[PDB]
RNA sequence: ACUAUGGUUUUUAUU
RNA sequence: ACCCGCAGAAGAAGCACCGGCUAACUCCGUGCCAGCAGCCGCGGUAAUACGGAGGGUGCAAGCGUUAAUCGGAAUUACUGGGCGUAAAGCGCACGCAGGCGGUUUGUUAAGUCAGAUGUGAAAUCCCCGGGCUCAACCUGGGAACUGCAUCUGAUACUGGC
RNA sequence: UAGCUAGUAGGUGGGGUAACGGCUCACCUAGGCGACGAUCCCUAGCUGGUCUGAGAGGAUGACCAGCCACACUGGAACUG
């Protein structure tokens, strides 16, 4: 493994994919205050059991489609 | 202004206004010249002074100052203009060049004789 | 460039004899030196400190014959490695080949020495040097070439130097017209230990 | 003896009924050359009588400040009526630096040089008051020393 | 304010010096107690005690020594509105070394003198002189 | 407080 | 390149500036004109400011006259503002993405901090050595490129559990 | 400047290359981007660096070293 993250599902409208939101966790480079900053990943998932608002664990890979370079590992917390 | 505002979107300088945008930020600019006439300054500085109406190479016309004694400038003569600040004579931010193109220099300069493109004393 | 024209005007502005036309015409002055630069000074005196600072900027460089750009270029090497710029600058100006050839006695002025250096007559470390922008190394040899040793102007420069005191930071054998430069001098040994508050603020802004 | 320095003197115009009348006003500092200082201001007729009045008021507004061998160890701030001054320790480079009131006040006090800047109201008669407030904003001479032991 | 427990300690001491008081009492916390113990160690207080019946109150006895004042500086550095963190070689040096800076560290509240000798960095809480 | 009322004077050396 | 000679001062000095800021002085002419000018301001009968002067100052193969991009400018404010009245507190309460969050133990190491392995090419400021007649130039070395990665580690506090 | 996007976002079957991929053909879906600024306009090639200033942050990427793109203009092919 090279990169592995946790984030929250925001779109489940796909049969072999999901859209996951992740945080930057960053100091603003001139105003010095900390910010969350939400960035999106389109993630591979062939099981199709994780859903919107659930918390997921994801891993970085070689490209599987255009704009699709990550794949699902686990469902961490279930939001019902 | 707050950091929570500047982190969401930065704010912009307002505005430092430009003096002579008709010169295209060049050190000199050319123009064709129409009419040459006398104009009067603000009365505390009372005198007569001379100007010309100069359409440039670009879309703009300016009222340009003529320094130095001698009237022989003509229409469609094609002359050079420089930005030069005049604050007691109406609408003038611009000076004519005597030392270049279809302009004449000034006679009998006793002091500061390199002005107006005037050469070494021989006359 | 360098200055050209009437010379007594120069000694009059410096308030001091410059060895310019200073034979029997120097004896008990009567030449406006120490009296009258220009012609005015006593009736509408402004006494401006910018004028004394401008006077110091002329005064400090004209003694060495160096121009403004040359003087600020030595000041660039005095202002690095902390301040104390007046003492650190002294070591650079006193290390010049025209100043060293004048202190070895071969010229009656630094300009006469600078004009002997241009005339191919001076050699340092065994080779010929014709620039005054050189800097002499400690325990290195400075010498004059044979075809200049009998010149009436140089004869008179060593004749003037042997009627004055010796600088201790070099030595020369008059039986060879050759010897070594020991060290760059110290501002408190070359004159006295004092503070000059203008030279430490001189040039820039 | 208390040592003197002139900061400024100038002619002052006043337009009255039918004409102008002229005066002179002087800005001065007086100190002991070790740690005691005061600033003076005064209007009169002719320069030497305006300086005389200003020097007489400098000798009436004095303050006494203790400094370890005349140094300003730390960065220090002076305030008076919207005039602000800030002083910083140097690096033995150019070192001096700063002019007018921020040069003269420390000179008649015999105090070692600092890097200095003014803010707010730049009028000299209140900037000088901020400079002698910043002199009093400095710590005890000598304090650590016995406040905290090695 | 409940949003900051350090202003609740520092400004009580500046207002107590402005009131020229010998002792100051505050609502307690492990962090206020850890800071009181190092203010005793660095010679700004002579005593700290925690007393109460249903909630703890921390009472500090201020160490003025030989004249007026206990602080020339008591300045807040890191805050809830802006965090301030330094590495071991970027540690501040308060008032030409006349003052101290207070550092958080993974090993517990210490001086910049102690953090520099340990070879550590962290959050800079305040400056004291 | 102690009668309810009455408009205009060219820009100008210029201190 | 370098070396030695053959002729003759011969082939060579400009340009603003001089009331005050701003160093250089104040005679006569003009009489709000003619002109000056960066800023302040000057010009109607001795004008220190124009013209005309003779003298005087400063840079110098440059000197004056400008433009670009910055500085002075906190004049977009992190460092570093303004809102009672000198610009602007929005008429009041309700809800809300975001910003801040008691008092403690345990867990995590994302923030942070520590130590390693890399990468930040060569050139370059800074700093130490050497050679070209000096510097530039040609360069031997050390700093630095505050970072961004790959391990290992502390665990106080913010975040997460 | 508030909308912009039908190969755009996603699926299901077949192909092409030295390899990635809606690279490409077909059958189905309504997604995706956008106030942390999409659409659109003026301006501008990227980095090492250069460089103003107290410094921040900008400005500036002629020279030397390494990338991008152009070869009057547009669009293809042949060959390695």
């Amino acid at each position: 493994k090279i990169r592995t993250l946790q984030g929250r599902v925001v779109s489940d409208k796909m049969e072999k994919s999901i859209v996951v939101a992740i945080e930057r966790f960053v100091k603003h480079p001139i105003y010095g205050k900390f910010i969350k900053r939400t960035t999106k990943l389109h993630v591979h998932d062939e099981n199709n059991e994780c859903g919107i608002g659930d918390v997921v664990e994801i891993r970085e890979c070689r490209p599987l489609s255009k704009t699709k370079s990550w794949t699902l590992v686990r469902v961490v917390e279930k939001a019902v | 202004a707050t950091v929570n505002q500047l982190v969401r979107k930065p704010r912009a300088r307002k505005v430092a206004k430009s003096n002579v945008p008709a010169l295209e930020a060049c050190p000199q600019k050319r123009g064709v010249c129409t009419r040459v006439y006398t104009t009067t300054p603000k009365k505390p500085n009372s005198a007569l002074r001379k100007v010309c109406r100069v359409r440039l190479t670009n879309g703009f016309e300016v009222t340009s100052y003529i320094g130095g004694e001698g009237h022989n400038l003509q229409e469609h003569s094609v002359i050079l203009i420089r930005g030069g600040r005049v604050k007691d004579l109406p609408g003038v931010r611009y000076h004519t060049v005597r030392g270049a193109l279809d302009c004449s220099g000034v006679k009998d300069r006793k002091q500061a004789r390199s002005k107006y493109g005037v050469k070494r004393p021989k006359a | 460039a360098r200055y050209l024209g009437p010379k007594l005007k120069l000694s009059r502005r410096e308030g001091t004899d410059l060895f310019l036309k200073s034979g029997v015409r120097a004896i008990d002055t009567k030449c406006k030196i120490e009296q009258a630069p220009g012609q005015h000074g006593a009736r509408k005196p402004r006494l401006s400190d910018y004028g004394v600072q401008l006077r110091e900027k002329q005064k400090v460089r004209r003694i060495y014959g160096v121009l403004e750009r040359q003087f600020r270029n030595y000041y660039k090497e005095a202002a690095r490695l902390k301040g104390n710029t007046g003492e650190n600058l002294l070591a650079l100006l006193e290390g010049r080949l025209d100043n060293v050839v004048y202190r070895m006695g071969f010229g009656a002025t630094r300009a006469e020495a600078r004009q002997l250096v241009s005339h191919k007559a001076i050699m340092v470390n065994g080779r010929v040097v014709n620039i005054a922008s050189y800097q002499v190394s400690p325990n290195d040899v400075v010498s004059i070439r044979e075809k200049a040793k009998k010149q009436s102007r140089v004869k008179a420069a060593l004749e003037l130097a042997e009627q004055r005191e010796k600088p201790t930071w070099l030595e020369v054998d008059a039986g060879k017209m050759e010897g070594t430069f020991k060290r760059k001098p110290e501002r408190s040994d070359l004159s006295a230990d004092i503070n000059e508050h203008l030279i430490v603020e001189l040039y820039s802004k | 003896e208390l040592q003197e320095k002139l900061i400024a003197v100038n002619r002052v115009s006043k337009t009255v009924k039918g004409g102008r009348i002229f005066s002179f006003t002087a800005l001065t500092v007086v100190g002991d050359g070790n740690g005691r200082v005061g600033f003076g201001y005064g209007k009169a007729r002719e320069v030497p009588a305006a300086i005389q009045k200003a020097m007489e008021k400098a000798r009436r507004n004095m303050i006494n400040v203790a400094l370890n061998n005349g140094t300003l160890q730390h960065p220090v701030k002076g305030v008076h009526t919207g005039s602000r001054v800030f002083m910083q320790p140097a690096s033995e480079g150019t070192g001096i630096i700063a002019g007018g009131a921020m040069r003269a006040v420390l000179e008649v006090a015999g105090v070692h040089n600092v890097l200095a800047k003014a803010y707010g109201s730049t009028n000299p008669i209140n900037v000088v008051r901020a400079t002698i407030d910043g002199l009093e904003n400095m710590n005890s001479p000598e304090m650590v020393a016995a406040k905290r032991g090695k | 304010s409940m949003q900051d427990p350090i202003a609740d300690m520092l400004t009580r001491i500046r207002n107590g010096q402005a009131a020229n008081k010998a002792a100051v009492t505050m609502p307690s916390s492990k962090l206020k107690v850890a800071i009181a113990n190092v203010l005793k160690e660095e010679g700004f207080i002579e005593d700290f005690k925690v007393e109460g019946d249903t909630k703890p109150e921390l009472e500090l006895t201020l160490k003025y020594f030989q004249g007026k004042a206990v602080v020339e500086s008591i300045q807040r550095v890191s805050r809830p509105g802006l965090r301030i963190y330094k590495r071991k070689d970027e540690l501040p040096k308060v008032m030409a070394g006349l003052g101290i800076a207070v550092v958080s560290t993974s090993k517990g509240v210490m001086t910049d003198r102690a953090a520099r000798q340990a070879g550590l960095g962290g959050e800079i809480i305040c400056y004291v002189a």
